[PDB]
Order: structure tokens, then sequence, then C-alpha cells
């Protein structure tokens, strides 16, 4: 109970989603106090969770003050079964690095600027990735329609070779020059066909590889960009905090 | 697979006027034929087996009538064209060419599969090659639900049939507002009935006055009552007493009164009291729709007829662990990240079982782990909807100790399978991108199972084994062990805590508190989605004594039970309690209301099979009407491979047993098609071309008969009810906004059109997501109706819009509308707006338009500024000739804007300009102090304090919804924002002073009320 409104766990007029944020993936044991949206909340991580526990805990009320009945479970805490252990810091103050309304004014401008510049860079990336990633997807149902077409066409040589072999051996016994060359032409111009279907999904498997690399490489660009983005957010957002603390209040 | 675009080929939109195709005939030889376009495949296998006599081996060739064609379509499917009076522009080929055979096998089965495929926009085939037996299980299992469905519908043929296809567009309640009622003249209405006297076809009105409550017949009664012959008293009464030969229907379009309700709970009669409109009604005979009705025809397809030690999961004595082996590959840059990781979590819904685990940090270019992860959980206390939540992340701990943190891929696995079998030994994970604006490393919202396209990171698994296959107990074991398992201030304290909000914070003290007084809560039943949060899902002997609570719980409101349908409630019995309600007391009404959010929530299931979707699928199948809006709203998302298969299996059962409905459903379908191929040729090859050119390949291509055939005379999507006749194409035009969305105009071809529309014009729109819409105009929808049923006439008027695929749909036009901007620009002046009101609503009528503006505008002032929609400019707004206001295009709801500026306050998208207050103010000097602004702010306050007295509805539908994929609506805390604009955490009165407080910062004053300061009044 040595101080009051200074203790780093006080956070005062914040919101639950504020909380949220500042308890994500963070280890059991960490813990905040805020204002209760009426008397106060105290938010304690436990087993992935953020649990709301409510400052009025129990009916006979040993507590003298707010940080009396932290402290007390601070060091030692089941009566369930965790103690409170690290508490979130008003560390944001070391963020802003500025003295004056001025300079903090300047260099929130700065990040403002860098932080709109990196998000239309971000979102350009992310209508390629998704046009990449739909130009990919009809390609490989191009490529089975062109294996399908591909097979019919096979088929076909096949049937005209079963139907043709013994009408060939005839007109071979019969003399018939003109009528051998007019199935041998047809055949022609069928795996003349099929060369050029062949040809045609080859290209289009080039372009497909070419496309899938492009993704790759739109990944790997937006993979770099989210940590940065989320940062310069973080910091445009600090000092905005820091400005609106520091200027007249209402 | 889908097919990849809307073309007449692969990489050819149109196909030219005459066009070459290769004939593959049956001899083995090939012929070149050129055909025209829009050629029949009569005419092409004709003109073939003529041109088939010149070629050698023409001996072998059997008649034409013996052999159909056969290709592949743009579908990568063989498809056999059993219906040659198709044209070949219209077969989707993929390439230019035709094979010839005899047709073989079950052409019965094989057409309705052709059918059924087109409807879905997925060969059905692509079905039966599915190796999952929960999928062949799902097909199988299924088709009881149609054969119910069918079977109700020749119970009482025809009235059965005729109640499936036009069945009562009726209200959920048949008590009036006493604001309607009073609008009535004691209790009556006068309504015009007309006869259609044949032949010649001609019209003849009755001004006919009844009760309001008269039900239909009693109408009919009346009628020949009143007919023009002469006759007595008792000569009227014997030629009644042969009446029930006729039927009612609303002029203009496809409505009829075929179910005995009071008049005046069929919503037309209802709006037409509320309007102070008249209700012209048809009176046509019983048997005139009787025999244009068809026997719908269920057949068992015939993947019907063919086929495709164990432990309780209690007996197990272990804690969970599970292995994570490898990873095939991800994409990042080396030299800007540190190291790669795999993130897991045990969750039950969005709420982790245990602390979540991680493996240990590795190279990015060696994503392999080989390592036992161990969560603190006991094996037997895993939940039934236990799931393993998992991602690769990306560490980057460049900047002092601060480390950057994202997800590179998720995956999300059952860890019980639909025959309640734990999962065990090694499991291969294909993973999904992380959604644009995720920003956690998990996503245990998303869908579950694998990544059905396999060039995707492949994450390896091991599960334990246990020498046998582990099974979730049965419910008379669950129901033993929670037997084993086992002043009134605080009866009041329940009774606050169910009143709070789905997303109102619960402390751990109130969860003990309802955990502890569980059995009374049953006294107050609507506390059950608070009580279920309460219980420890991560403890068998918690569940157990849950599961006997539900088991035996009183039935709760459906737009309570709902909620228990989000992903914050995934176990099957909470599911299942919750899906009862729904069968015992939600109304067609209400159903057609939130189809859209029990779609969405259907993703939220762990399997195929699940009495929610069973549910669905027999109302789907018992009401045409539900029916239409199920079938687009599954279609809508058929290209979203997280809920394709899904979907597309839900699809194949409704179209299998929707009866005749499935033909016009395709015509529906095929025009669509068409006018995303149109839209499609605009924005892609003539993009860098004039709108005068745009608008020349327009007329000629609309006039193509081809097109002609498939964009007139079908059903609209955006009301079934609505005729789509002949298209009026000098009233067809394509916008010059960025988009180039066609406006599009139909005639109405119902006998009796002049009275309702003669024309009904709808825009297509091809690039822009119609979601957000589509729920914003359906959320204005139950704000007005809220507001009708409390005595609030404030009129919306919101129009109807349709998503019907990626990123295209239909919107409906308001008639006789013009933007604030199009009225500006005719005149400059403030005064500009009320003078064309003025000049526009003339002596006698003008009052009523002001009156109409005023509470439109009080309307869309409490909407926007609860909702949190795209800003408003003239640009955005319009307003009809009779005053009527009506918002458009919103885009965009809740805090859209909070990651791009840090700034927090809750914005007024609506702020009224001087303009729109000289229209409410009547011309006046000083506007805000005028009673007409004063009445005009009492409307806000009250339109606005009826909402948040309503907040749980509009709570559970955007909770509901998360599923979707919507950008502005991934997680709880983008639904907070309306916590905050509804200022749920106040009080009622202080919630009133915050909703002043924002009005008066926005329009700089002027906001007051009559209230005083302490208590308000
Ligand atoms: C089809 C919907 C609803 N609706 N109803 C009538 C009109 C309309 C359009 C223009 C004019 S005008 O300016 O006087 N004119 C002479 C051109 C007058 C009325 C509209 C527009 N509208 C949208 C358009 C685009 N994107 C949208 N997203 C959601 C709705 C929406």
């Amino acid at each position: 109970n040595m101080s009051l409104q200074d203790a780093e766990w006080y956070w005062g007029d914040i919101s639950r989603e504020e909380v949220n944020e500042k308890l994500r993936d963070t280890a059991d044991g960490t813990f905040l106090v805020r204002d209760a949206s009426t008397d106060y909340t105290l938010t304690l991580r436990k087993g992935g969770n953020n649990k709301l526990i409510k400052i009025f805990f129990s009916d006979p009320l040993t507590f003298s003050s707010v940080v009396e009945l932290i402290n007390h479970y601070r060091n030692e805490l089941a009566q369930l079964d965790v103690k409170l252990l690290y508490p979130v810091s008003k560390q944001q103050d070391q963020v802003v690095k500025e003295d004056n309304i001025e300079a903090v004014g300047k260099k929130l401008h700065e990040y403002n600027t860098q932080f709109q510049e990196k998000s239309r860079e971000y979102d350009r990336l992310y209508e390629e990735y998704t046009r990449t990633s739909q130009e990919i997807q009809m390609k490989r149902t191009a490529i089975e329609a062109f294996n399908e077409t591909i097979k019919i066409f096979e088929e076909q040589c096949q049937t005209q070779e079963r139907y043709s072999k013994e009408y060939i051996e005839k007109f071979k016994r019969e003399g018939n020059e003109k009528e051998i060359q007019r199935i041998m032409h047809n055949y022609d111009k069928l795996k003349s066909r099929i060369s050029e279907i062949i040809d045609s999904r080859r290209r289009l498997e080039e372009d497909l590889k070419k496309q899938a690399a492009e993704y790759r490489e739109i990944d790997k660009r937006m993979n770099s960009i989210k940590p940065d983005l989320i940062q310069l957010r973080k910091t445009r957002d600090q000092y905005l905090m820091w400005l609106t603390q520091k200027g007249v209040r209402q | 697979p889908p097919r990849p675009s809307s073309g007449e080929l692969w990489g050819i939109h149109l196909m030219p006027p005459r066009i070459l195709v290769e004939c593959l005939l049956p001899n083995g030889m090939i012929v070149t034929l050129e055909c025209l376009r829009e050629a029949t495949l009569i005419t092409i296998k004709h003109e073939l087996f003529k041109e088939a006599r010149k070629y050698p081996l023409h001996q072998l060739l059997q008649d034409e009538s013996s052999y159909i064609f056969v290709s592949v379509t743009q579908e990568a499917e063989r498809e056999e064209f059993f219906d040659e009076t198709r044209r070949l522009c219209d077969l989707r080929l993929f390439q230019p060419f035709l094979k010839v055979i005899e047709p073989v096998g079950n052409r019965e089965e094989k057409i309705l599969n052709r059918e059924i495929g087109f409807a879905i926009g997925m060969p059905v085939c692509e079905f039966d090659m599915v190796k999952d037996p929960e999928v062949q299980d799902f097909r199988r299992n299924i088709l009881n639900v149609c054969k119910e469905a069918v079977d109700l519908r020749d119970l009482n043929s025809p009235h059965s049939r005729a109640m499936y296809v036009y069945p009562p567009n009726v209200e959920s309640s048949p008590e009036l507002p006493k604001h309607i009622y009073n609008k009535l003249d004691k209790g009556q209405i006068i309504v015009v009935i007309w006869v259609i006297v044949s032949p010649n076809n001609d019209k003849q009105k009755y001004t006919l006055k009844i009760n309001h409550d008269c039900v239909p017949e009693q109408v009919i009664a009346e009628a020949i009552r009143k007919k023009t012959r002469l006759s007595s008293e008792q000569l009227k009464l014997c030629v009644l007493e042969y009446q029930g030969k006729y039927i009612l229907k609303v002029c203009g379009c496809d409505e009829y009164f075929l179910e005995k309700y009071p008049l005046s709970q069929y919503k037309y009669i209802r709006s037409c009291i509320m309007l102070g409109r008249m209700p012209n009604l048809m009176l046509m005979a019983k048997e005139s729709l009787y025999s244009q009705l068809p026997m719908d025809c269920f057949t068992m397809p015939s993947y019907s007829r063919r086929i495709s030690s164990t432990k309780s999961l209690w007996v197990i004595n272990s804690a969970l662990r599970i292995k994570i082996l490898c990873a095939t590959y991800v994409n990042v840059n080396i030299r800007d990240i540190d190291k790669i990781y795999v993130r897991t979590g045990i969750y039950h819904g969005g709420e982790p079982l245990c602390d979540n685990v991680n493996t240990q940090r590795v190279p990015c270019s060696n994503p392999r782990w080989n390592e036992w992860l161990n969560y603190d959980i006991y094996i037997p206390d895993l939940p039934r909807a236990a799931r393993l939540c998992l991602s690769i992340c990306s560490v980057k701990g460049r900047k002092g100790a601060k480390e950057e943190h994202c997800p590179l891929a998720w995956g999300n696995i059952n860890l019980f399978d639909y025959t309640d079998t734990l999962v065990s030994g090694k499991m291969a994970l294909n993973l999904w991108p992380v959604p644009h604006g995720l920003e956690d490393l998990l996503n245990p919202i998303g869908v579950t199972g694998s990544n059905p396209n396999k060039e995707t990171p492949c994450l390896e698994l091991e599960f334990d084994w246990f020498s046998s296959v582990v099974k979730f107990p049965d419910m008379s074991v669950i129901e033993e062990h929670a037997n084993w398992s086992v002043r009134e201030n605080d009866k009041e304290q329940l009774k606050a805590i169910s009143t709070r909000d789905p997303l109102s914070e619960i402390t751990e003290q109130e969860k003990d508190f309802l955990w502890s007084h569980r059995h009374y809560c049953v006294t107050i039943p609507e506390i059950l989605p608070k009580l279920l949060l309460s219980v420890k899902w991560n403890s068998r002997d918690e569940v157990a004594q849950m599961y006997c609570l539900v088991k035996d719980w009183p039935p709760i409101k459906p737009e309570q039970a709902m909620e228990l349908l989000d992903c914050n409630y995934p176990d099957p019995m909470v599911r299942g309690f919750a899906v009862r309600c729904l069968e015992k007391y939600l109304t067609d009404d209400k159903l057609s209301q939130y189809l859209i959010q029990l779609v969405q929530v259907l993703k939220y299931e762990q399997y195929l099979d699940n009495l929610l979707v069973r549910f669905l699928l027999k109302k789907a199948l018992t009401n045409q009407r539900i029916g239409h809006f199920f079938f687009w709203h599954l279609k809508s998302e058929m290209h979203n491979k997280t809920v394709s298969q899904r979907f597309g299996l839900l699809l194949e059962s409704y179209c299998r047993a929707c009866g005749m409905y499935l033909k016009h459903l395709n015509r529906q379908v095929e025009a669509m098609e068409k006018l995303i191929n149109l839209t499609d040729i605009l924005k892609q090859e003539k993009k860098d071309e004039t709108q005068k050119v745009q608008m020349k390949f327009l007329v000629e291509q609309m006039r193509r008969p081809d097109f002609m055939d498939a964009l007139q005379g079908f059903l609209s999507p955006l009301n079934p009810a609505h005729q789509l006749g002949n298209l009026r194409l000098e009233e067809c035009r394509i916008m010059s906004s960025a988009k180039r969305p066609l406006w599009l105009n139909w005639e109405n071809p119902d006998i009796m059109s002049e009275l309702l529309f003669q024309n009904n014009e709808i825009m297509f729109k091809n690039g822009d997501d119609l979601r957000q819409d589509m729920l914003t105009l359906q959320i204005i929808r139950i704000m007005e109706n809220i507001w009708q049923n409390q005595g609030l006439d404030l009129r919306m008027l919101p129009y109807g819009c349709l998503s019907i695929g990626d990123c295209v749909g239909l919107i409906e036009v308001v008639r006789n509308s013009h933007t604030i901007m199009q009225i500006q620009c005719k005149g400059f002046n403030s005064h500009t707006l009320h003078q064309w009101l003025k000049d526009k609503n003339k002596g006698e009528i003008y009052d009523a338009a002001i009156d109409l503006f005023t509470r439109s505008c009080a309307g869309y002032c409490v909407a926007t500024f609860i909702l949190g929609i795209g800003d408003r400019h003239n640009s955005n707004i319009m307003v009809k000739d009779d005053g009527q206001l009506v918002h458009i295009d919103f885009g965009h709801f809740l805090d859209h804007k909070k990651k791009k500026f840090g700034y927090k306050r809750e914005r007024v998208p609506f702020v009224l300009t001087q303009d729109f207050l000289i229209v409410i103010s009547k011309g006046a000097q000083e506007c805000t102090k005028t009673r007409e602004f004063e009445r005009f702010q009492e409307m806000c306050y009250k339109a606005y304090l009826a909402i948040r007295q309503h907040a749980n509805l509009f709570i559970n539908l955007f909770s509901m919804m998360l599923g979707s994929g919507m950008p502005e609506l991934q997680s709880f805390d983008d639904i907070a924002y309306i916590r905050k604009t509804l200022a749920l955490d106040k009080t009622e009165q202080e919630a009133l002073e915050y909703f002043m407080k924002q009005m008066n910062d926005a329009h700089h004053g002027g906001w007051t009320t009559k209230m005083d300061w302490i208590f308000h009044t």
C-alpha cells in the first residue's frame, strides 16, 4: 500500500479490447488493473485466457487500498492456484523519445507518412497476391482440360488405327493408291492437331511455372511488410497517445 | 474443377460469328466444319454427317440419329450433349471440337446430374471421386431429408404443391400495432378485387370494404356478394356456398393468399395499411393455378445403391501431446526474418482449453522440428468439440529486445472425427493463407480440415497411439459421471446477468455464481448462453453436468437460440438444443429474415452431417421462398475453397429434391453467366474503348438470339415473385463509374403489372464486394421492423441487394429517385433541396412530403450512427419525388477507420447539412429552434433507444457473420463498435445523453431534450 496512482500496473480509463492486446500471447501470471464500466477490474492471464476479477474480492474485505489488495497476491495465492507475477508497466514511455510537443508532433507526422505509404504498398501487394492466386487456379483448371482433350485425340488415333488396318490391307492388294493416301492424309491432319494441342499445354505449363514463382515472391514480400507495418502503426499510435496526454485535456 | 471464366471458349470470351470445329468421327476420321457460333447441335450433327460422306471409311458410320456429341468443358469434364437443341456458344467448351459417340448408360441420371452441376457451378462427378468417407456418408445419409420433404409436398396435393411453390408472405404475428390499426376505418380495410373476365381478358374492379382480420375466403365471399347482376339476400347466400373454387393473388407479381391467415397478416396488406395505399388484388380460379403446378418427383441417385479393440476416451490415463514433425516449405525472405516456429493451441470455440504451446525456433530454409508438444490437459478432460489450432509463425528480433511475430500459414483440425474417434498416428495437413487483416498468430474462427490446394505449405504431424481405436464416451456413460460429480437478492442478480448483451464482461465471481446456481437458472432459461460460458470445458465433471441440464432445459426464443449456433458455442448438445428451438418456434418469416446468418453458421459446424444442415435443407425443400435464397447464398460462396466442398454437397442434395424450381434456377444462372461474360469483355479487352464504342458493342451483343433467349423470361434472383419478361433495350445502359455496372430494365409480364410496376429495373455489378451492403440493408429492415412494431413510422425503403458470387451481384434500382448532387446541379443555394421538393409536391400534398423526408432522415440518422456506415455525401444519398430518403452504397461498417488512423472516436457518417435542416424546418431562418426539428430529434431519440433495447439481436447477427470473410467483421472486437454506439455499458439515460453529445459535436450544437437533467422527465 506504499503508492496510489503511481503504481505501474494501474491503467485507468482503458477498454477491455486494449487490455486484450496487452495480454495477448502472455505467460500465466501477467496482470493489470483498470477502472470498471460503473469500483475497479483486475485482469489476470491464466491458461491462455484473460480472467476478469472485480474489486469491490470475497465479502469479508481485508484490503485497505487497491495497491494493498494487489501486493498481497503479487508476493504469495489460491484463496484459483495462480499468483500475480509480471505487471504491464505504463516501457510505453520509452517508445516516444522526444521532449516537447513540437518535436513529438514532427515525429508523428513522419511516422504517419511512412505508415500510409507502407499501408498503400501492402494493399497493392495484396491485390497482386489475390489476382496471381486466382490466375494460378484458372491455369490449373485449363491444364486439366488440356490433359482430357489430349487423351481424346490420342483415343482417336487408336480408333483410326483399329478401323483402317484391315482396309489399308485390302486397298494395297486391290491397288488403290488414291484411297490409302486419303486415309494417311486424314491421320496426318489428326497427328498435326495433337502436336498443336500438346504445344499449347506445354506453353501453359511454362506460364504457370512462371506465375507460381511470382506468387511465392509476392508472398515473401508480404511476409516482410506485415511485421514492419504492425510495428509502424504501434509507434504512430504511441506518439498520438503521447500528444493527447501532453496537450490540454477535457 | 470450377470454370475459370464465363466465356464461350478457354481464353475467348465471345466466339466469332463463324468458327472452325474439329469433329472426331467414330471411324477415327477428323473433319473440320465451319459452324455459326449460335448454331444448334442438331444442325452441326446433320451438317457433319453430310460432309462425312466426302471422307474415307464413311461406310462404317451409322445413321446420324444413333449418335450424340461429347466434348471437354471449361470445367475439365467430358460432357455428353443429350440436349441437341443447345447452341455451340452455350456449351462452355474448352476448345473448338466435338467427338461423335453412341450414347450409353443411364440417360436420365446423366441429364439430371448435368442440370444439377450447371446450377451448382461444379460437376457432380467430382463428388463421386472424393476419397473421404465423411463426404460419401453425407451424400447418402442426407437423402432421407430429401425424401421426407418431397413426400410432405405430395401429402395434400395440389394445395401442398401450391403451398411449397407459393408460400404465404405473412408476418410472424396477427396482432397489429395501435398506430397501424388506427389507420383503419373502425377495424375495416377498403380492398380492390379484380376479375379477368375471360375470353378477350377484360378487367373489372370491385371497391370492397371488409374487416382487416378477414381470412382470404371471407374476402372471396364478399366479392361474390358485391358482383354486378339482380338477386335477393337468400339468392346471394346460396351462390356464396359454391365458393372455395377461387384464390387471391397480388396484382403485378406472383404473391398468393393460399393460407387462412387474417388479411392484415399478409405482408402486402400490412404494408398497404401502413402506407395508406389501396390494396389491389386479383381473383382467380383455384384450378387455373393447380393445373400450372407440376408434380415433383425425387429419384434415389446411383451413389445411394452402391457402397464406399475400442477404448473409451475416459479410460486413457495420460496428458495430451502432439508431435510436430516438419513443414515442406514457407515463403519468407531469409534476409528479413530470423526464425520460424509452429504455434499450437487446444480450443473449444475461440476459447483455449489450456495455454498455447510453441515448438522450438528453427531456420527458414529448414522447417523441421520433430518435437512432441505437451499440453496442460488430461486426455479424459477433452470436450467433444475440442480442436487443434495451429500456424507456422515467423520471428523478426532486429529492433532492441522487441520481437515481431507474424503467421505465415494456418490450419485447424477436429481432435475427434464425425464417428467420435480421437485422432491417432501420422497426419499431413495443407495449410491456408492468412486472411487479410488478421494479425493474431492462430486463427481458431477459421475452417477446419486440410487445404484442398496441395501446392501449399504441408505440415506433417503425429498423434498418440494407445494400442487401439479411442472413441469419445456415449451419453449413458456421460450421464452416470454427472451423478458422481454431484437470500433472494441473488435471484435478482441472475435476472440482471440474463439481460446483459452477449459480449458484456463476465467476472470469475459471476462465473462461479452462475455455476453455483445452475439449478435455479432453469427458472430464467434465457440465462443459458451466460451459464455455458461459466462452464469449465476443460473438465469432464462440469461438462457431464452441463449436458444433463441442457437435455431437460426449457426452450428459448429463436432470436436467443441463434446465439448458441455461433462460433462461441461448438458443443453438439448446445447446438442440438438451439436447433430444436428453431424447429419448434422459428417462423418462415424470421427464417427468411435471418437465412444469411443461418447459412454462415453452417461453416462453424465441425462436420458435414449435423442437426442444423438437416433443419435448413428441410425448410428450403418445404418453402420455395427459402429455397431460392438458400440456393443463392450457397452458390455465391462456391468460389471459396474453405467452404466449396460443404456448400457443393449441400447444393447437390438441394437441387436433387427441389423439383421444377431447378429449371427456373438454371435460367437464372445462365442469365447471370451471360451478364458476367458481357461485363468481363468491357473490363478487360474493351477497357481502353469509349462509352459510345462500348454501348454500340453492348446493343449489338444484347440483340443476339442466344443473349435474348437467356435474358428474357426468367425470375428475378432479388425476388422470385417478380417475373423478368422482355428486355427494354432502349433503357439498358453501362454506368460511367469505375466498375462499369449495367443498368438493366425488363417489362413486368404480369397481366396486371400497371397496378404494381410496369418495369423492373436492376443493376448488375461485377467488381465490387456486395456482402457489406447486403448485411447493412438486412439490418436496416430489422431496425425498421422494430420501429414499426413500437409505433415509430420511420420509413427506410431498403432496396434489394444480392451477392451472386465473387464480387458480383444484383442491386435493385429505387424507382423515381435522385441523388442530392442531381438536385443541386439543376439549381447552388442551400434552399435548392427544399425548392425541388416544393416543385414536386404542390399545395395539399406538401406536408406529407416534408413528414416523409423527416421520418426517413431520422431512421438513417440513427441507423448510420449505430452501424458506422461509410461516410455520407450528396452522391450516396437520394430523395424520391414523394420525399422518401434512400441511402445507397454503404460499403463499410463498424470501426473500418480503426487501423488507418489512430483516433478513437465514434463517427457520425450522416451529418445533416443546412440544406436538410431547411427541408425539415419548412424553409425557416433558425432551423434548430422549430417545432419540426424538436419533433425530428424526438424521433431519433425514440429510434435509438428502441434499437438499444434490441441490442442482443444485432450483436448476435454480427456474431453469426464472423465466418463470412468480410474484412470489417473478423473478431468479436470488431463487434465492440456497436457496444460503444449503443452505449451498452451505460444506463439508458446516460446512453441518450451519449447519443445527444455525438449529434451535438457533429452538428455544432442545436440538439436538446425536453426531459430534465437529473431524471429524464
Ligand atoms: C442500384 C443502387 C440503388 N439505386 N436506386 C436508384 C439508384 C440511382 C442511381 C443514379 C441516379 S441519378 O444520378 O439520378 N441518374 C440520372 C444517373 C438515381 C438513382 C441507385 C444506385 N444504386 C447503386 C449504384 C452503385 N453502387 C451501389 N451499391 C449499392 C447501391 C448502389
